[PDB]
């Protein structure tokens, strides 16, 4: 709920921002059971500052 | 009843500053630099209107 046209965040000011004139599709689906992990997945990072 | 109209005509388009026009308020870059992108678009697209 930040990867929009106009929006902030964690995705969008950091990494990965849309342009304004998105002419594409959003699609998302969980796949927890394939990253599922007792003590942690620590593999997949991500950026903060 | 030339003159003094032309003026009350361009009297009229100095009204024509200060209206809303279905916006939030006639000031443009406040309203630029409040609200998200396509609130601006909608807002400057009445304005413009």
């Amino acid at each position: 709920r930040q990867i929009a046209p106009g929006q902030t965040g964690k995705i969008a000011d950091y990494n990965y921002k849309l342009p304004d004139d998105f002419t594409g599709c959003v699609i998302a689906w969980n796949s927890n059971n394939l990253d599922s992990k007792v003590g942690g997945n620590y593999n997949y990072l991500y950026r903060l500052f | 009843d030339v003159v003094n109209q032309n003026a009350q005509a361009l009297n009229t388009l100095v009204k024509q500053l200060s209206s809303n026009f279905g916006a939030i308020s006639s000031v443009l870059n406040d309203i630029l630099s409040r609200l998200d992108p396509p609130e601006a678009e909608v807002q400057i697209d009445r304005l413009i209107t």
